[PDB]
RNA sequence: GCGCAAGACGGACCAGAGCGAAAGCAUUUGCCAAGAAUGUUUUCAUUAAUCAAGAACGAAAGUCGGAGGUUCGAAGACGAUCAGAUACCGUCGUAGUUCCGACCAUAAACGAUGCCGACCGGCGAUGCGGCGGCGUUAUUCCCAUGACCCGCCGGGCAGCUUCCGGGAAACCAAAGUCUUUGGGUUCCGGGGGGAGUAUGGUUGCAAAGCUGAAACUUAAAGGAAUUUGGCGAAGGGCACCACC
């Protein structure tokens, strides 16, 4: 590895649809809070709610359909 | 029995086409027979297009797009979610599929 | 294992005086040492540049090949090598229900300069036009490339490598073909889309010395 | 390595070439002329299963690498040049190119103009395979 | 079985008969 | 990244477009020969249509003899898959694939619909030739021409609709004008299997082509279409006797 990435922190705008083989993960849009204009897409893992601040361990990776 | 007017191609006054190849097999098909989608693509999709504009040498730099054609077969394109069986009053319909933008 | 990049040297390229903005960029090259010498190794390098890095306020579509052919100390004196246009705009160019139309010459200039010049043609659909086909017929077509033929003989052969790259810069070459080509058939769409570069003569360094200004 | 330019106001130009196929990806960085490279990884190098080979996180990974010994070796500026694997075998580029892109982009390094060098021939060479194909 | 296969198989044994008359001399 | 050598092919333009009797035909230019359609107040005046015998051409594969062999790739050598896998998949690879010269005359060679001629609905387009007409353009005036717009004629590849009419129906502007049965003419089929088989002839270097039975056996083999049938077919929904 050699470089640590910074545990970025952000919060939802809107949830999608719910996505997944067995409907296990759902879609999410999420904007940061040290850049607010950012916004990305990812697939969160159990109940979630409009509003609340969500921990990612990188700001890169993109989300996907059911496969 | 004939299950359409013409017989799964637009060959009407020639007897031989020029045979082409799929893309995802290689399945050796007549060009007026194979199914094509002519694609426009552009190279950074829909998040990365503000990736690039903001950390970019040239200020307001048009992106540049993909242009490529496809060549399917018959089961290739019916496997790849390309066309649908259709019923029979609605087989005879030539049209494009609507586009909402 | 030592550091291998330790032992390199940076160079620069610098543009002919036909164009504005001379400075290029940077190469780099190993040093001197052994029966190799480091101006051979930027002998045979060829830089591909855009025209709206090189000229000030024109179109990006088109790029131009630049081969360095000798060097003084610390930068590399370029030459022309060649003219080429993007994919991206050569696939947009190409459309459907229209006929496309190529020519191509075998020219060469006052000194030993053989060029290969290509270019294309493209019909333009009527602002009234009904039918959806606008092809045209063979003879017409023929016609078409006599006179490109006639209009890529006629303008370069009366002129040296720096007039007629001076006149690659725009593409008076695609509007004389698109005055002249109108009594046949209308065109839109006529650009020089590739020159290349046949024949090379003995290297003289004065002719490159005034290549610079 | 180093120079004697000012990295306030002018910024170094390279180029980038991002062969990426259905199966491997490729991130290589040369000079301006192309003959003297820099730099090279794949996406094999930075994932130990040749199955993830093609996979994004591989090719991310290996333009972080590629853009952290471009920024300590003395290249800012970048000009991309994508590629498939051309030929008659597809046109469309690998499926790891544009998150390259997007990590090449994230890593602080600036970007120049975008093209394409794939290899479209003018009918050369029938494809391998039968003439049904490969029937799976 | 498919007739195109059928015609090969009494192609071969057609050729097989005819070997062996050509031998029976 | 820069150069060289060889062979194959001619993308995107490329279409329910064109030509040819059919098989077929796609880089530019030059040479030769042929042809449909349009135009005609030209010329001969019945020279016509279909055709046993006979003759030309005829995809790919195949055989004999050369030069040449880039890629793909029958047979073969393997590695996985599998109970087995001499199959599907991946790496190599021989004849062949390419040109010349000599052969066979076979395809789902299919519009599965012989050729000539007449009649019987409408519509919008398309390719060629000709005719007429407001207007725009090759920069501002005039004429002929090319490019558009609006119509008409003749031939051709095709399309949409129809209680004309036909058919067992699918469908067909021909597959209509057929018990209200006859315009001319060639080839061809009498339930299924044996069987394109045996023998004879004939053609070919060969592989094989053309002609082509019978004994015996069977009450069915078939064509068109509608609902429950199952799809390792597709598109929408539901279930803790399903899952997360
Ligand atoms: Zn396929």
């Amino acid at each position: 590895t050699s470089r640590v990435q910074p545990i970025k922190l952000a919060r939802v705008t809107k949830v999608l649809g719910r996505t997944g083989s067995q409907g296990q993960c759902t879609q999410v849009r999420v904007e940061f809070m040290d850049d607010t204009s950012r916004s990305i897409i990812r697939n969160v893992k159990g109940p979630v709610r409009e509003g609340d601040v969500l921990t990612l361990l990188e700001s890169e990776r993109e989300a996907r359909r059911l496969r | 029995t004939k299950k359409r007017r013409n017989n799964g191609r637009a060959k009407k006054g020639r007897g031989h086409v020029q045979p082409i190849r799929c893309t995802n097999c290689a399945r050796c098909v007549p060009k007026d027979k194979a199914i094509k989608k002519f694609v426009i693509r552009n190279i950074v999709e829909a998040a990365a297009v503000r990736d690039i504009s903001e950390a970019s040498v040239f200020d307001a730099y048009v992106l540049p797009k993909l242009y490529v054609k496809l060549h399917y077969c018959v089961s290739c394109a019916i496997h790849s979610k390309v066309v649908r069986n259709r019923s029979r009053e609605a087989r005879k319909d030539r049209t494009p599929p609507p586009r909402f933008r | 294992v030592v550091d291998p990049f330790s032992k390199k040297d940076w160079y620069d390229v610098k543009a002919p005086a036909m164009f504005n903005i001379r400075n290029i960029g940077k190469t780099l090259v190993t040093r001197t040492q052994g029966t190799k010498i480091a101006s051979d190794g930027l002998k045979g390098r060829v830089f591909e540049v855009s025209l709206a890095d090189l000229q000030n306020d024109e179109v990006a579509f088109r790029k131009f090949k630049l081969i360095t052919e000798d060097v003084q100390g610390k930068n590399c004196l370029t030459n022309f090598h060649g003219m080429d246009l993007t994919r991206d705009k050569m696939c947009s160019m190409v459309k459907k229900w229209q006929t496309m139309i190529e020519a191509h010459v075998d020219v060469k200039t006052t000194d030993g300069y053989l060029l290969r010049l290509f270019c294309v043609g493209f019909t333009k659909k009527r602002n009234n036009q009904i039918r959806k086909t606008s092809y045209a017929q063979h003879q017409q077509v023929r016609q078409i490339r006599k006179k490109m033929m006639e209009i890529m003989t006629r303008e370069v052969q009366t002129n040296d490598l720096k007039e007629v790259v001076n006149k690659l810069i725009p593409d008076s070459i695609g509007k004389d073909i698109e005055k002249a080509c109108q009594s046949i058939y209308p065109l839109h769409d006529v650009f020089v889309r590739k020159v290349k570069m046949l024949k090379k003569p003995k290297f003289e360094l004065g002719k490159l010395m005034e290549l610079h200004g | 390595s180093l120079g004697p330019q000012v990295a306030e106001g002018e910024n170094v130009f390279g180029v980038c070439h991002i062969f990426a196929s259905f199966n491997d990806t490729f991130v290589h960085v040369t000079d301006l002329s192309g003959k003297e490279t820099i730099c090279r990884v794949t996406g094999g190098m930075k994932v130990k299963a040749d199955r993830d080979e093609s996979s994004p996180y591989a090719a991310m990974l290996a333009a972080q690498d590629v853009a952290q010994r471009c920024k300590e070796l003395g290249i800012t500026a970048l000009h991309i040049k994508l590629r498939a694997t051309g030929g008659n075998r597809t046109k469309t580029p690998g499926p790891g190119a544009q998150s390259a892109l997007r990590a090449l982009a994230r890593s602080g390094m600036k970007i120049g103009r975008i093209e394409d060098v794939t290899p479209i021939p003018s009918d050369s060479t029938r494809r391998k395979g039968g003439r049904r194909g490969r029937r799976l | 079985m498919r007739a195109k296969w059928r015609k090969k198989r009494m192609r071969r044994l057609k050729r097989k008969r005819r070997k062996m008359r050509q031998r029976s001399k």
